[PDB]
């Protein structure tokens, strides 16, 4: 159990960071990385 | 009088070193002059000059 939630709290933030790490560049700075993705895309929104 | 008895008239630019060159940013005009300079403090310098970085949040 401890394994499972230190490993399910590792991997979330391995998973979160790495894809906050890859994220394609669609807004500038003085805006939210988060105004990059449209609700609905086609397309992917961070680069695997 | 002349002399060259009790001394070795010998021609040359007097220098910290018996034997050694001015440095080509050392003439000589200047009073004091001996061609010392062995770290090129009064060596020109050369610089190079960087643009300014982008800090332009609206980029
Ligand atoms: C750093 C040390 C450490 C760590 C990492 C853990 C980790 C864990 N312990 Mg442990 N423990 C420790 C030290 C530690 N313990 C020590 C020192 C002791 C002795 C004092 C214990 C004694 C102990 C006991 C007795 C138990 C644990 C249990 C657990 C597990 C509980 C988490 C879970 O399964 O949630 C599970 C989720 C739930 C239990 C509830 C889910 C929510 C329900 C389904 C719905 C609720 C919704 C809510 C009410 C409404 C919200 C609505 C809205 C407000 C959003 C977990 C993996 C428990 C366990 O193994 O699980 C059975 C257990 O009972 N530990
Ligand atoms: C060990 C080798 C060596 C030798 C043979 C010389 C020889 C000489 N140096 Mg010199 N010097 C040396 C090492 C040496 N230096 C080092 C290691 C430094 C420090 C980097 C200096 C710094 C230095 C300065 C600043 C000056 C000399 C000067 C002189 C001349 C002055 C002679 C004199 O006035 O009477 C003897 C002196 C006894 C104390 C002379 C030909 C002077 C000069 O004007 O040249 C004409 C002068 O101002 N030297
Ligand atoms: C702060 C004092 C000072 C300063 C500003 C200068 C400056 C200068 N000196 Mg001079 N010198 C000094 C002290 C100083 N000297 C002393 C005390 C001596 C006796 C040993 C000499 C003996 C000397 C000779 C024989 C010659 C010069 C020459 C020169 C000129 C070219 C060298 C150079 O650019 O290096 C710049 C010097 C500095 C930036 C001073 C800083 C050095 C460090 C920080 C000090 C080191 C710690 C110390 C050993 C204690 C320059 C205008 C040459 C010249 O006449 O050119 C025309 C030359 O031939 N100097
Ligand atoms: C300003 C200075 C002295 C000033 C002192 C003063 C006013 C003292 C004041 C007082 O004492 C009184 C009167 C009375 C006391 O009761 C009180 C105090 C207040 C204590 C000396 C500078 C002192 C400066 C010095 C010694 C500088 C040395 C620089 C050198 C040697 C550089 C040589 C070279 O740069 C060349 C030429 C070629 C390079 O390539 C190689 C190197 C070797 C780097
Ligand atoms: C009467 C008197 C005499 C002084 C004599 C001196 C200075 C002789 C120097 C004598 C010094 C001598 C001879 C030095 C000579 C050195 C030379 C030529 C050296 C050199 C070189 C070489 C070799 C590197 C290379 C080349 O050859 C040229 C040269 C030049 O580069 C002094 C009197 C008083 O001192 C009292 C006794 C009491 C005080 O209170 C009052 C007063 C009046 C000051």
């Amino acid at each position: 159990g401890v394994a499972g939630v230190f490993g399910g709290s590792l991997f979330s933030a391995m998973h979160g960071s790495l894809v906050t790490s890859s994220l394609i560049r669609e807004t500038t700075e003085n805006e939210s990385a988060n105004e990059g993705y449209k609700f609905g895309q086609e397309e992917e929104t961070y680069n695997i | 009088r002349s002399g060259g008895a009790g001394y070795r008239q010998y021609s040359g630019d007097a220098l910290w070193l018996p034997n050694t060159e001015r440095p080509a940013w050392l003439d000589g005009s200047l009073p004091g002059d001996r061609g010392f300079d062995p770290l090129g403090l009064s060596r020109p310098a050369e610089y190079l000059q960087i643009d300014l970085d982008e800090l332009d949040q609206n980029a």
